[PDB]
């Protein structure tokens, strides 16, 4: 059996020794040296731009501007206003103006300094209440105002909801815009041949399918005569789940020069991409009933988007959307607003759009049971979901749910009842929940396909090859595929070679994105594994004169129930299989079921919908130097509800990676800009924790075994980031007695609350 | 101007003529061509690049190639024998000290140079050793048990 | 490949020759690299050769002299002196201090010389080429015009070297080498309070060696605070020395880092022959304040960085009379 | 072509599909004479 | 150097009436395409 | 005449870059010379 | 032992550390990585090999890298502008003078120092000048054919 095995990645032996090739790292010694030029100002027209003397200078082979880029892009088909290279004005600092391909580093960087651009500088807005001021510049002229999106949405009656409550509080939580930092920088190597007219790009993305959509919308190119390759890829967490400029203007510079163009980006300009997680302003206010039982919610978020629309549209619904399908709420009153600012556009970072307004429902949840004189981990357990199937009233459905088991485990493990409010003066313990979906139900282009497809190949060698257009980035998608599809086989993990992320060989995939890869993926694999394994006992069953309802498949033999005979070895299988056949090819493919992908009558409720969430519960354990004002994270306790760990060692890993990225967040990451200009551009003073800070992780897994999900397997990668937030933030409280309004919980941000404390 | 860099590295003598200007990150990817060793930053903020200098860790991206002149030099290419892992890159793989892949020939190195120097490292020496090293994905959490299993694995061979 | 000037490497063998190196124009000093090919990286400093310390035989050596005072080279590694037993033993604060600063990578190659000459620090300084010509360079280099500071009658960037205070507490000096032949300052005299002309050697010079006397009745400590546990700068650092006489100040020496433009002695004759009690405390917090002149080069807040230095200057001299 | 894809991949996504060949039996020489094989084809190319 | 990947992209494009740029041939790799008994006796543009 | 053959230790996997016109016939006579499984052997003929 | 190698290759400045007794050949397949230059013999045979020195063909495998010090070397990576064949290489992939593409890289080259010498050659001196490279693929006929084209295409422009 292979599923359910504790098992390295498949593709762990090329990383330990370092011959995984990341984009980078392929060799292409006719490549030339790509650059962009990008603009100084963070608002401004562009008037003029001369590239005549760049153009003049030898070893530069060809110079591009906006002139040459006529289509924009964006991610959501209904908004798709980034243009590859500024087209009118720029509208962050860091927008690309022009670009250029040399033969090597110092030409493209003379070559840039040649080029003229006459700029006519406006005034930039820096938060949303600036952006919004009737006397502001619209970004976007569809968008006077500079609200790219509202959301006014009432579930249930609730003002109705809240005369019924007998205590109602309201506090309103800030969180800092925050960044991915995957390791790996940016980079696109594109190879353009203009004997053929054909492009073949080897990028840094999480969703090829759509840099392969947009480099042919944006290049006005077939996509026939496009191909893309995504080799090892550093990580990505959200940041490259959009088709990003560099990437398309990798593919305009190959294609002016003729040739290929090697674009690699800095660390600085990898912020710049960004595509993180806005600051975000949420007012939250609950009512619950005396015995802890929630009586209604009504919030409100306010996201600083960045100067493109991207992904805005749906992270900003997606604040409300998960308020829902955690605990029992009569009634639901979501108001929100995303708003354009002249700084580097968000995105999807892990957790999108659900972590802040996750994290301000559970602090002052926990902050109201205190006064009721409830238990922190007891209020929690009060307002489960009381029966299973569960439909939200967002028309999410809820078909499989470990949250029980998730608190009454990390209660135990951590000793909560033994310790909490037992602990030494400048000690705490937290806790919170958290979860998120198992992928998006609907895809985000209507082309009517199925949701995954995966091919498998089996020739007279008896090796099967697993082709898939899966993003593996680390997590381990590649691992997932084979060893659902060796399960159903009954064959080693070994005999499975798989072939991933290459669009003249793989079928397509929507992407590595909102964790769908395992649920839809997974099923996809297990179709076209169970499609094999019919020709291969039809061919068993007549080589053994047996019925093929009589046939078993036991780690590589297939023999008849009850019966003596030894059976058939694969490989013998495997030949006479080949009998008046030749090589087997087979198709699998999923497709999520139209009840699970929310409610036409509730607008934008796909977002949100899913075949299944994974839900996470966790106890932190933390400490305060009230000296200093910094807070130590040294023990998280989380219990995972991933449905079925299908590789419980990658289970492990993926919710410690989850946790720890919320910690990064909790206590020292935060953007900073100043009048456009971008002050946190490295990773000292963007402060991505290292080890020597961060807290050890106990994982446990729960198993609520999902109805629909690949051998009863949901997510295991984004429901357990938001629920770090709140957890650190109690424990803060019970060590020094300060209620946290901003995070991250900085130790400025502590010494304020503690001084403060204290001057009262 | 380039000059003659003589140096032992993975192993191996080199004699190369090296501009006075190169960093020893882009000597071992660009001259070598050995790209296992990484860059993921703008200067000496990640530890990516580290390689061992005469055992010691070393940032490549920081340290100009004729520094290392006459000094033995490892990078994550030299630690396996043939196709064989060492027991330090086994343990990386199978406890899963390792996801993405991209910070681990530094982490490695990192490691391997506090093996040689520390057979036996508690939690604390291991994570004291680590600290410049950055990784996006695991949390750490693997990392400190990889080195911890390679430890004990070096030792009752 | 990373872009460079096209500059020369000269890797001397004794101190006479690097001094002689770096008699030409636009020539700097190399020791390890961490601070300074960072920064030559992102464009600061466009230098014609660079003078390579770490080739130069015995440059690296820790020894203990005749009276039991210890000799450092400006070339021995922060690591060594972080583990060596002598240092451990009798100057623990130096230890500290060294192991304190950067990353365990960083502190295998960095040298003594490179932390206390290490430039100053700005967050419109330590930013790329783009970055800074987009926004009109600066006072300390290639523009005009302070930040910071709009009247601009200086650079006020932030030297946020560990070692320096804890050797000026220590009461080390330095032993400098140039063309005019060798020299010794106590350490404190190596620094300036000017941001871009932040060290007193002149050209042509180099730091080749500190030297720290034996501590008599003094016992010394440094603290540094930091948001990560690694790998960063100090936000603020102090070190102090105390001589304890029953229940009494006898001797007290306090130097500031991460503060102002220079690492500083901070005046406490004021305290001398009192208790070490409350009112002491809070008289100590009040003359490092006004030694101190926290601004916003950093990316974090002035009201933090001045209240924690104040807070662990009370600290640090708390530890030392406690123990 | 192209609209004709857009539609094919409705209800299907990537299509994959297998031709094969075989050389009928009067093809191979006399089955009787396992030497006979070696001569025997489909057709011949004749040069002048 | 026969041109058996020419061979094989013309009668496909001709079958299906599209250009000989619309087709990407892979060929002789075990891991992704069909097995093949060889480029010998002259049997392949007839037999593939 | 040529070939790159890389052996996987860790997996024990064989893959061969040869100079042949008979790639299937090569993977059965490496299978059966080195008494491996055809399973763990993948062969590839480059441009030849 | 290894001597400092200066020249110009495909038009960019080299300056290496070469052993004494490295062949060309060997230079450009292994030290540059040039794959294009072929050895099809144990040794002046076949012209497989035939690379440019200052505009004359040269036996790569028959010469020593240090005697093209400060000469001009070409060898087929550096005939096409980028992707752009060069009219030469478009005649002999157009005409067929290619089949396995074996002999190629050395059939160009020979046929490219024939062009610059002799822009509109007879069919006779297109055969002298390709004496001593063989093809086993093709029976010479549309090389011939491809060198005439190449010919005319150069003379219109
Ligand atoms: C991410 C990061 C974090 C860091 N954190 C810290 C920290 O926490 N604390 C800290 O103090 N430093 C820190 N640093 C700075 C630097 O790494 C250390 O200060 C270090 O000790 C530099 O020594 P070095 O030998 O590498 O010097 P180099 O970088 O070689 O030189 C630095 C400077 O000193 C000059 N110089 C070198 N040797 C001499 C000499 N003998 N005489 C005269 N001039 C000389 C050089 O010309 C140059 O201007 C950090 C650097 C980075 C990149
Ligand atoms: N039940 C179960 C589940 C799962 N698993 C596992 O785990 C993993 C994961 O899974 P999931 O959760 O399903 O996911 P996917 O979809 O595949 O993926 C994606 C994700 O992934 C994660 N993770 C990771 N890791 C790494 N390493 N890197 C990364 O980058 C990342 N990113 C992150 C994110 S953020 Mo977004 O994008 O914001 O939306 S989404 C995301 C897989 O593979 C495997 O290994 C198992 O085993 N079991
Ligand atoms: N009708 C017709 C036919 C054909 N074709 C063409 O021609 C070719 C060929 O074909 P064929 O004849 O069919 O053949 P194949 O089978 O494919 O192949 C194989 C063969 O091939 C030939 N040729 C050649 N070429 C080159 N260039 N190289 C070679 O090597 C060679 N080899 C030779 C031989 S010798 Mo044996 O092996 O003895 O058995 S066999 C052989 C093809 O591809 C195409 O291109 C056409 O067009 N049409
Ligand atoms: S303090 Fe002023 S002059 Fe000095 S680096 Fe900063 S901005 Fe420039
Ligand atoms: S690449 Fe980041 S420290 Fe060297
Ligand atoms: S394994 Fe991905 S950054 Fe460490
Ligand atoms: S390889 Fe045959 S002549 Fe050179
Ligand atoms: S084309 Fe094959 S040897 Fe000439
Ligand atoms: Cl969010
Ligand atoms: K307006
Ligand atoms: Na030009």
């Amino acid at each position: 059996g292979t599923v359910g095995v504790r098992t390295p990645l498949v593709d762990g032996v090329e990383k330990v020794t370092g011959k995984a090739k990341y984009t980078a790292d392929i060799a292409a010694p006719d490549a030339l040296v790509g650059r962009i030029l990008r603009s100084p100002h963070a608002h401004a027209r562009i008037l003029a731009i001369d590239t005549s003397a760049a153009e003049a200078l030898e070893g530069v082979i060809a110079v591009c501007t906006g002139a040459e880029t006529p289509v924009p892009f964006g991610v959501l088909p209904i908004a798709e206003n980034e243009y590859p290279l500024a087209r009118d004005k720029v509208r962050y600092r860091g927008d690309p103006v022009a670009a250029v391909a040399a033969i090597d580093e110092v030409t493209a960087e003379k070559a840039l300094a040649l080029i003229k651009v006459d700029y006519e500088v406006l005034p930039a807005y820096m938060t949303p209440k600036a952006a919004m001021k009737a006397g502001a510049i619209a970004l976007h002229d569809d968008k006077p105002n500079n609200i790219l999106r509202e959301v006014h949405a009432e579930f249930g009656d609730v003002a109705a909801a809240f005369a019924e409550a007998d205590l109602i509080r309201e506090k309103t939580y800030t969180f800092a815009e925050v960044n991915h930092v995957h390791m790996e920088l940016n980079a696109t190597l594109a190879e353009y041949d203009p004997v053929r007219d054909m492009l073949t790009l080897n990028t840094t993305t999480q969703v090829p399918y759509y840099v392969h959509l947009k480099v042919a919308a944006c290049l006005q190119m077939d996509s026939a005569r496009i191909r893309v390759i995504k080799p090892f890829l550093g990580g990505g967490f959200g940041a490259r789940t959009e088709a990003l400029h560099f990437e398309i203007i990798a593919g305009l510079l190959a294609r002016k020069a003729k040739g290929t163009v090697r674009l690699l980006q800095t660390r600085e300009e990898t912020f710049i991409a960004h595509r993180g997680r806005p600051w975000t302003e949420v007012k939250m206010k609950i009512g619950l009933k005396k015995d802890g039982k929630i009586a209604a919610l009504a919030l409100e978020a306010t996201q600083a988007g960045g100067a493109y629309a991207g992904y805005g549209i749906i992270t900003i619904l997606y604040t409300g959307a998960l308020m829902h399908g955690l605990y029992h709420i009569p009634a639901i009153k979501h108001d929100a607003w995303r708003v354009y600012t002249n700084t580097p556009p968000c995105g999807a970072m892990r957790g999108h759009g659900t972590v802040d307004t996750r994290a301000a429902f559970e602090a002052l949840l926990t902050e109201m049971g205190e006064e009721l004189g409830i238990d922190s981990l007891k209020i929690r357990q009060i307002n489960m979901l009381p029966q299973i199937p569960y439909v939200t009233m967002y028309a999410q459905r809820v078909m499989s749910y470990g949250v029980p088991e998730c608190l009454e485990k990390v209660k135990a493990a951590s000793g909560w009842e033994e310790r909490k409010g037992k602990l030494p003066k400048g000690r705490g313990l937290g806790i919170a929940l958290s979860h998120f979906v198992s992928g998006t139900s609907t895809p985000k282009h209507w082309t009517g396909e199925p949701h995954a497809t995966v091919n498998l190949k089996l020739d007279f060698d008896g090796g099967i090859t697993l082709l898939t257009g899966a993003a593996d980035i680390g997590q381990g998608s590649n691992t997932m595929a084979s060893q659902v599809a060796a399960e159903v086989l009954g064959v080693r993990l070994s005999r499975i070679r798989v072939i991933s992320a290459d669009s003249a060989l793989t079928p397509k995939d929507n992407g590595s994105y909102s964790s769908r890869v395992t649920f839809m993926v997974g099923n996809a694999s297990i179709s076209a594994a169970e499609e094999l394994k019919g020709v291969l006992v039809k061919a068993a069953a007549k080589k053994l004169d047996a019925r093929e309802e009589d046939i078993e498949v036991i780690d590589e033999m297939f023999m008849v129930s009850g019966s003596q005979d030894p059976g058939l070895s694969f490989q013998e299988v495997v030949k006479a299989a080949m009998v008046d056949s030749g090589t087997i090819t087979v198709k699998g493919t999923y497709t999520c079921p139209t009840e699970f992908q929310g409610d036409k009558k509730i607008r934008g409720s796909a977002i949100g919908a899913t075949m299944g969430f994974c839900y996470a519960a966790q106890v932190v354990e933390a400490s305060v130097d009230e000296i200093t004002g910094k807070v130590t994270a040294h023990k998280v306790w989380v219990a995972v509800d991933v449905g079925k760990a299908l590789n419980p060692l990658a289970v492990e890993g993926q919710t410690q990676g989850g946790v720890w990225m919320g910690m990064g967040q909790a206590l020292s990451e935060e953007t900073v800009y100043d009048n456009g200009r971008m002050v946190h551009g490295n990773i000292l003073d963007y402060r991505v924790p290292t080890i020597v800070e961060s807290p050890d992780i106990e994982v446990i897994i729960v198993e609520s075994m999902d109805p629909n999900g690949p051998f009863g397997a949901k997510e295991a990668s984004e429901g357990m980031l938001a629920g770090f937030l709140p957890a650190i933030h109690e424990a803060v409280y019970e060590a020094v007695g300060v209620r946290a309004t901003d995070f991250p919980l900085s130790p400025d941000r502590i010494t304020e609350l503690l001084d403060a404390k204290e001057a009262a | 101007m380039k000059n003659i860099l003589r140096l032992t590295l993975n192993g191996r003598a080199r004699e190369d003529l090296v501009p006075d200007n190169m960093l020893l990150l882009d000597y071992l990817r660009e001259t070598v061509g050995l790209t296992g060793t990484k860059q993921g930053c703008d200067g000496g903020e990640c530890g990516a690049c580290t390689v061992l200098v005469d055992d010691r860790p070393r940032l490549a991206c920081s340290t100009l190639a004729h520094q290392v002149a006459g000094k033995k030099v490892e990078t994550v290419e030299s630690l396996a024998t043939q196709g064989t892992l060492s027991k330090l890159q086994a343990a990386f793989h199978e406890k899963l000290g390792t996801q993405c892949g991209f910070c681990t020939p530094g982490m490695i190195m990192a490691s391997e140079a506090l093996l040689r120097k520390n057979p036996s490292p508690s939690r604390d020496e291991i994570k004291a050793a680590l600290a410049g090293n950055l990784c996006r994905c695991t949390g750490y959490v693997k990392i400190i048990k990889s080195v911890e299993t390679a430890a004990a694995a070096r030792l009752c061979e | 490949m990373n872009i460079l000037t096209d500059f020369r490497t000269h890797r001397p063998a004794t101190l006479a020759d690097a001094v002689n190196a770096l008699a030409a124009e636009a020539t700097l000093p190399l020791g390890a690299g961490t601070d300074l090919l960072p920064n030559l990286r992102r464009g600061l400093g466009h230098p014609a050769a660079l003078v390579d310390l770490t080739g130069i035989d015995g440059l690296a050596t820790i020894s203990t002299l005749a009276d039991g005072s210890l000799r450092i080279g400006a070339g021995a590694t922060l690591e060594a002196i972080a583990e060596h037993d002598a240092i451990r033993t009798t100057w623990p604060a130096l230890a500290q201090a060294a192991e304190s600063v950067a990353g365990p990578t960083h502190r295998a190659a960095a040298t003594l010389g490179g932390n206390l000459c290490q430039d100053t620090r700005c967050t419109f300084y330590n930013q790329s080429e783009w970055w800074r010509s987009g926004n009109g360079y600066c006072l300390k280099y290639k523009g005009d015009k302070c930040h910071v500071i709009v009247k601009s009658d200086r650079c006020y960037a932030t030297y946020h070297g560990d070692v320096a205070p804890a050797l000026m507490v220590l009461d080390a000096r330095a032993e400098i080498v140039g063309p005019a032949g060798k020299r010794t300052v106590p350490v404190a005299q190596l620094f300036r309070e000017s941001g871009a002309e932040h060290l007193t050697l002149e050209k042509g010079e180099l730091l080749a060696a500190i030297e720290v006397p034996p501590t008599g009745a003094w016992s010394a400590a440094y603290s540094k605070v930091r948001i990560r546990d690694a790998v960063d700068f100090p936000l603020a650092g102090v070190a102090a020395a105390l001589q304890r006489d029953g229940d009494r100040i006898a001797g007290l020496r306090v130097a500031i880092t991460g503060s102002n433009s220079a690492p500083l002695m901070v005046p406490v004759d004021a305290l001398l022959g009192g208790n070490w009690d409350d009112a002491a405390a809070e008289t100590l917090a009040q003359l490092v304040r006004k030694t101190s002149n926290v601004l916003r080069t950093t990316i974090t807040g002035v009201k933090y960085r001045r209240r924690v230095l104040l807070a662990i200057s009370r600290k640090v001299v708390d530890q030392l009379w406690e123990a």
